[PDB]
């Protein structure tokens, strides 16, 4: 119950969405923060990440189309989809990194699900 | 007061151990910063003025409480000091110890429900102390002294370096 994630749903191809999780105290507490997205015992694909100092990153399979943000006033990390292609339905995760010097101390959410019509 | 010249003597001691600059894990609940501390010393009292001695010391496990995360920091080590006394009545010293410690710490930290880690790491600190002697017989003498040890750790591996202050009672035995 650290990462808690809402917004999914059906969305139409070319269409948009936007994904948020709120976590248990703290952002800016992780670093990074992001998204991951798995289909049905396939792997999770890191979909975009958000350093502490608000850097941004994404997958090639993603990028231009989808946009990683946060609100610190909210205590929430959004994922905006646009431009959907029917390759882009999945369970979303949030994912959120604990830095403990050398050690990373991963956290991990059940997800929402995504699915696309044509 | 101070023991004789050119003897020996071995002690052991109990303390209320406190941490500071204890930043380590961003935890929501409870940090119980005030532990129990020990340690074992042995000495060798050169004249009534100076000392050197040796010792084991635990400095006590602090836990991180939460449920976001949780986790837990302790350190113990062994420190070489020389003791340097003032006999301010004829039974009783005022003295300080200056040297330092060869420490390890280690720590561990998990997310309820989810992963975790253990970590540790080794380095050395300095240490100070301040207290005071009474010899109860030319055999036992008894210790009261505060205790500061320096950065015991390593921000970039375990993640703290936090001090360590230790207020502790102290008994000896002296072989002269």
């Amino acid at each position: 119950r650290q990462l808690v994630e809402s917004g999914g749903g059906l969305v139409h191809t070319g269409g948009s969405l936007k994904l948020s999780c709120v976590p248990n105290g703290s952002i800016f507490n992780f670093n990074p923060m992001g998204w991951y997205r798995q289909v049905s015992g396939q792997q999770r694909e890191l979909v975009a990440t958000l350093t502490r100092d608000g850097v941004e990153n994404y997958a090639s399979s993603v990028k231009g189309r989808f946009t990683i943000s946060r609100d610190s006033a909210k205590n929430t990390l959004y994922l905006q989809m646009t431009d959907v292609k029917p390759g882009d339905a999945a369970v979303y995760i949030c994912h959120a990194n604990y830095r403990i010097g050398r050690n990373d101390l991963p956290v991990w959410g059940k997800g929402t699900p995504v699915t696309v019509s044509a | 007061s101070a023991p004789k010249d050119n003897t020996w003597y071995t002690g052991a001691k109990l303390g209320w151990s406190q941490y500071h600059d204890t930043g380590f894990i961003p935890n929501n609940g409870p940090t119980h910063e005030n532990q129990l501390g020990a340690g074992a010393f042995g000495g060798y009292q050169v004249n009534p003025y100076v000392g050197f001695e040796m010792g084991y010391d635990w400095l006590g496990r602090m836990p991180y409480k939460g449920d976001n995360i949780n986790g837990a920091y302790k350190a113990q080590g062994v420190q070489l000091t020389a003791k340097l006394g003032y006999p301010i009545t004829d039974d009783l010293d005022i003295y300080t110890r200056l040297g330092g410690m060869v420490w390890r710490a280690d720590t561990k930290a998990n997310v309820p429900g989810g992963a975790s880690f253990k970590d540790h790491d080794t380095g050395v600190s300095p240490v100070f102390a301040g207290g005071v002697e009474y010899a109860i017989t030319p055999e036992i003498a008894t210790r009261l002294e505060y205790q500061w040890t320096n950065n015991i750790g390593d921000a970039h591996t375990i993640g703290t370096r936090p001090d360590n202050g230790m207020l502790s009672l102290g008994v000896s035995y002296r072989f002269a």
